[PDB]
RNA sequence: UUAAUUGGAUUCAACGCCGGGAACCUCACCGGGGGCGACGGCAGGAUGAAGGCCAGGCUGAAGGUCUUGCCGGACGCGCCGAG
């Protein structure tokens, strides 16, 4: 069935595909280029590498060291 | 390398009614459109095909954020509020489908100073 | 000021320049806009000559 | 209308029949001051007693009344003074015309007095 | 031919009293009347936090009201049905008179 | 027209479309049963209306 | 940190607490645009006050204001008290 590929409607043929291996990832590669390029808040967003889909960051996502005073 | 959005071309896309160009667009695009438009985003898209005309040489200024980016509209620039000024924005063909607020940041970016006193257990 | 003019009256003929709207009666006077009758009130769309 | 404006004399019984018979119409009527509104009024017919005060330079506005005065019936009288025209009927200004339809109790002088206006001058 | 009563109010007295008043009314004539039957009862129960800002430790009112039933069944008859329509009710008291 | 910069749009949802009968407060207002009172009004005038704490 | 990231609460007895799960409203914060002075009196006002509008500019959008002229008739923040 069209609703289980894990690319429906692509972005530049318009047809349903389904990737694997090297051609997966340089298609998720080309789509966060192509955010990139516009500079959309997503792109910005994986520039930056914060999150994406809106999570709050006060709080949680810490990846450091602690800063003293 | 020309542009295409679902196998078809800018011009293609140019000749298009506005319920079959919403049967390209994602989910959200399509039921929007399928609602119809705001009177604010209908005075701009009035304002925006006048400018296409050859008509209105002046630069175009909104508040309307949540306006979606069609076809007919590539090539020009706006200007969109961000809470305190308008930002320029040169639409680009890729930019098909997105809103306008996507592209005018309503935060400044982050760099932190020391920390202040009361930040840790021992400094207050 | 004063703004009751432009209406030609002679001595012992008194006849208006600017129609009055026919939703109303007389009395009531458009603009002169001349490219349609702006009526004042109403407005009409008629491309007077 | 205006004093340089020759249409008859100044008759005492027009002056007696046009100001002491409107205070005690004024009370049990209504009154329309204003050249402005009045000429819609007369035009229309809408007043009753066209009181037209001699007060209003030039014969700009006032060049109105006159040419339509054989129109209608407009039965009208002259008034010699502005300032207590308005105290007669209407408010502590200048007035112009002031416009009664229907009063109460104001009918025989009236009637009278416009007759007198009719076979004196028209 | 029959009618059906039905009543409700906060004070269990002021029913009991209507009750007994039909059930004499019913009595006093020759007309079968089914007892007045116990429907469940409403309760409305609240519950609020009491301070007005919100310091302190949290404390909580529960408030509740009321609300009490019963069902009378009884057959047509014009001779007693005059009677219970001009029973006058307390002001506490609905009372509702169906035909079936 | 100069009135029409001071009412308020009709809303029929959201916070600012309730306010209490008695303070007109928006926010905390309790809506079982169609009472429209905030939970500060409610405690005052709750015996009036036939409330008890039973327990 | 920021244009603003509104404010109260700091041991038990502050920190899923203010019934606080805020897209608009809530809202108190930031950028921008409009509106409001019962009642006394002062300039002024039918020779018309105060107020309102068809179209088109300014504008995010707006008779808000301006251009263009049509409206209606007794009050009057341009001024001082007071609210
Ligand atoms: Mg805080
Ligand atoms: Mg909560
Ligand atoms: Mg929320
Ligand atoms: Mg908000
Ligand atoms: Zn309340």
């Amino acid at each position: 069935p069209r609703w289980a590929v894990n690319r429906p409607k692509d972005y530049e043929t318009g047809r349903d595909l389904h990737l694997i291996t090297a051609k997966l990832d340089m298609a998720i590669r080309e789509d966060i280029m192509r955010l990139r390029r516009i500079r959309a808040y997503r792109g910005i967003r994986h520039e930056l590498g914060l999150p994406v889909r809106g999570q709050r960051t006060r709080s949680n996502f810490r990846r450091g060291q602690t800063v003293g005073v | 390398k020309e542009f295409r959005y679902r196998g078809y071309t800018l011009e293609q896309l140019m000749n298009m009614s506005l319920e079959e160009l919403a049967k390209l667009l994602p989910a959200r695009q399509r039921r929007s459109l399928k609602r119809g438009l705001t009177p604010e985003q209908k005075k701009l898209l009035r304002k925006i095909r006048l400018a296409k005309k050859g008509k209105y040489n002046k630069p175009i200024r909104t508040h309307c954020r949540d306006m979606i980016v069609l076809p007919e509209m590539v090539g020009l620039t706006i200007y969109v509020h961000n809470g305190k000024e308008f930002v320029p924005v040169e639409i680009k063909p890729e930019m098909i489908g997105h809103y306008l607020g996507e592209f005018a940041p309503t935060r400044k970016r982050v760099q932190h100073g020391a920390p202040g006193i009361g930040a840790t257990r021992s400094s207050m | 000021g004063q703004k009751w003019k432009l209406y030609i009256v002679k001595d012992g003929k008194v006849i208006r320049k600017n129609k009055f709207c026919p939703r109303c009666g007389p009395g009531v006077f458009m603009a002169d806009h001349g490219d349609r009758w702006a009526c004042g009130r109403c407005g009409y769309t008629e491309w007077k000559k | 209308a205006k004093p340089s404006y020759v249409k008859f004399e100044v008759p005492k019984e027009l002056a007696e029949k046009a100001l002491q018979a409107v205070e005690i119409a004024r009370d049990t009527g209504k009154i329309r001051k204003g050249t402005n509104e009045t000429t819609k009024a007369v035009e229309r017919g809408q007043a009753k007693l066209v009181i037209i005060a001699e007060d209003v330079d030039p014969e700009e506005i006032v060049a109105h009344l006159p040419p339509l005065c054989e129109e209608k019936e407009i039965p009208y009288i002259y008034v010699p003074s502005k300032k207590e025209l308005g105290a007669a009927a209407g408010i502590e200004v200048a007035a112009a015309s002031v416009a009664i339809i229907e009063p109460g109790k104001a009918r025989d002088l009236v009637e009278e007095i416009a007759m007198k206006v009719r076979e004196l001058m028209k | 031919q029959k009618a059906r009563i039905k009543l409700a109010s906060t004070n269990v007295r002021s029913l009991e009293e209507v009750a007994n008043q039909i059930k004499q009314i019913a009595e006093r004539t020759g007309v079968r009347m089914s007892g007045p039957i116990p429907l469940p009862t409403k309760r409305i129960r609240i519950v609020t936090r009491k301070s007005p800002d919100g310091e302190g430790s949290a404390t909580f009112d529960r408030w509740e009201l009321r609300i009490h039933k019963r069902l009378i069944d009884i057959e047509a008859d014009e001779r007693a049905m005059r009677q219970i329509m001009r029973i006058r009710v307390p002001e506490d008291v609905t009372i509702e008179i169906e035909l079936i | 027209a100069k009135a029409d910069y001071n009412k308020r749009k009709p809303r029929k949802f959201g916070k600012g479309a309730r306010r209490c009968i008695r303070c007109g407060q928006y926010g905390p207002i309790i809506r079982i049963h169609g009472l429209m009172l905030c939970r500060h009004c409610f405690r005052e005038v709750a015996p009036k209306l036939g409330f008890r704490k039973y327990e």
